[PDB]
């Protein structure tokens, strides 16, 4: 069985830098190895076929090489539209497989999040539910830890988060976390706090509010 | 132009049958193999199966043998992919692509999203996320709208009718245990605008034919 | 153009992938639709083109890198087969004694060829000669 394995999973590099992406076959294979690009929101497109041949329309900054088990895609100098996900692919007889993908990501300087918290709306309280939103704005790198505490009890299992794609202007992430409680559970407790840990912060930041303070 | 066009997005319940289609033009459909590829949300590409439209020679991936059927109608230049009984785990984007002898997929369809849930279409409630001292930094304030409990994707959000685009972050939706989605949109503004300039999110959810405009008010705290 | 359905065997062929052939030993053999085409006829050598039965794929010869190479190639069924086949598709069928040879017109002295070993691909260059079994 032939597996293609790509490395690294995330390749963080500056715009303008050279990028080398690796695809390794579990066993030796012909050099009929293809590479595809998938821009965010889009269908894959063919970039390279038979290891080193650019497909029609593909700019000259893309190259491929390799043979045996070891394959590389090289982009000589990264442009903004190069920051995307790349997959290698091959076929042995009637089996086709893909590597798991490498995401080419924009490296930039560290940036701490601005942390903001939003208590429940009055409209939502009527409805029977309390959603508390913690916002982490314009930070780098992607890794961040958000913890919820209600009267200092560390919360588990009642929050979800998501993260935007790198900002087109400053290359940062922003993250939203939502704690959701029944109105009943919300009125029991007093203090609602979002605690944020990230590489740009010299100590964790805690944004909080008290059930009665915002109107 | 050489082209493959897939059918539109599907939202189905589990246990339902489904057939999606992939139609080529600008070349001979009968002369080239056509593959189907699966991509789960946030995941990689996985090859499902392949068919030669001329004679409908069909080969499947061992992990998809017997889970799906791949067919073709040469008179319509159309290949198909189908399920008898959908599960939630079939929720994915599905692509069709042409495989040429130089040993690659050289032309791809635009994809078709398939979402399998028992949830019924439902428009969102939209709640303000008020600016205050809890959302201020260095002369600027953050405010937003929470877009809660809709199905299915997607919703789009604008601010002040597209007059305000700077500093806007609209986040990916999360699927709640509910089976309904929820998302937030925020924007950061000069705190000195809070007294003078009204802020409104315009929330569209085409599937439910809803459009909600919610004014976002400062909170004194 | 006159066509016959026929197979080839060594001194069997199978479709091992979507545009690949392999030679091995025994009944899922590839049936070719052989056509006689314009070119240079002389003692026991007839121009031929090889297509697959009910697949619009025809064997052809190209330069990959800068070496002539054998590939199965996609073609429009409306246009194919035709009597004036393009040279890449043109194989010079040669019969000596009781055995056949196919020589790329585009690149003389290059032949359809198979390995001695089992399950190896069919290639342009080692057995250069073949047996034909004509069928319904």
């Amino acid at each position: 069985e032939i597996v293609l394995t790509q490395s690294p999973a995330t390749l963080s590099l500056s715009p303008g830098e050279r990028a080398t992406l690796s695809c390794r076959a579990s066993q030796s294979v012909s050099s009929y190895l293809a590479w595809y690009q998938q821009k965010p929101g889009q269908a894959p497109r063919l970039l390279i076929y038979d290891a080193s041949n650019r497909a029609t329309g593909i700019p000259a900054r893309f190259s491929g090489s390799g043979s045996g088990t070891d394959f590389t895609l090289t982009i000589s100098s990264l442009e903004p539209e190069d920051f995307a996900v790349y997959y290698c692919q091959q076929r042995s007889n009637w089996l086709w497989t893909f590597g798991q993908g490498t995401k080419v990501e924009i490296k930039r300087s560290v940036a701490a999040p601005s942390v903001f918290i939003f208590p429940p709306s009055d409209e939502q309280l009527k409805s029977g539910t309390a959603s508390v939103v913690c916002l982490l704005n314009n930070f780098y790198p992607r890794e961040a830890k958000v913890q919820w505490k209600v009267d200092n009890a560390l919360q588990s299992g009642n929050s979800q988060e998501s993260v935007t794609e790198q900002d087109s202007k400053d290359s940062t992430y922003s993250l939203s976390s939502t704690l959701t409680l029944s109105k009943a559970d919300y009125e029991k407790h007093k203090v609602y706090a979002c605690e944020v840990t990230h590489q740009g912060l010299s100590s964790p930041v805690t944004k909080s509010f008290n059930r009665g303070e915002c109107e | 132009e050489v082209q493959l066009v897939e059918s539109g997005a599907e939202v189905k319940k589990p246990g339902e049958s489904l057939k999606i289609s992939c139609k080529g033009s600008g070349y001979t459909f009968t002369s080239y193999w056509i593959g189907w590829v699966r991509q789960m949300p946030g995941k990689g590409l996985e090859w499902m199966g392949i068919i030669y439209p001329g004679d409908s020679d069909t080969r499947y991936s061992p992990s998809f043998q017997g889970q799906v059927t791949i067919s073709a109608d040469k008179s319509i230049s159309t290949a198909y992919l189908q399920w008898s009984s959908l599960k939630a785990s079939d929720t994915a984007m599905y692509y069709c692509a042409r495989f040429v002898s130089l040993d690659a997929f050289d032309i791809w369809g635009q994809g078709t999203m398939v979402t399998v849930s028992s949830a019924s279409t439902k428009g969102p409630s939209v709640f303000p996320l008020a600016p205050s001292s809890k959302s201020t930094s260095g002369g600027t304030a953050a405010l937003g709208c929470l877009v809660k409990d809709y199905f299915p994707e997607p919703v789009t959000v604008s601010w002040n009718s597209g007059a305000l685009t700077s500093g806007v972050h609209t986040f990916p939706a999360v699927l709640q245990s509910s089976g309904l989605y929820s998302l937030s949109s925020v924007v950061t503004v000069p705190s000195s605008s809070l007294g003078t300039q009204t802020y409104i999110c315009n929330v569209n959810h085409k599937p439910s034919n809803t459009k909600v405009d919610k004014r976002v008010e400062p909170k004194s705290c | 153009v006159r066509s016959l359905n026929c197979t080839l065997r060594d001194s069997s062929l199978v479709m091992s992938g979507p545009y690949e052939l392999k030679a091995l030993h025994l009944e899922q053999q590839v049936v070719f639709s052989m056509s006689f085409v314009q070119g240079e006829e002389s003692n026991d050598k007839i121009p031929v083109a090889l297509g697959l039965k009910e697949k619009n794929l025809y064997l052809s010869c190209v330069l990959k890198d800068d070496k002539p190479t054998l590939q199965l190639e996609s073609v429009d069924p409306k246009n194919y087969p035709k009597k004036k086949m393009e040279k890449r598709f043109v194989f010079n069928k040669i019969e000596i004694n009781n055995k056949l040879e196919f020589e790329s017109a585009q690149f003389p002295n290059w032949y359809i060829s198979t390995s001695q070993a089992e399950n190896m691909p069919v290639f342009l260059g080692d057995i250069t000669d073949f047996t034909m079994q004509f069928v319904s």
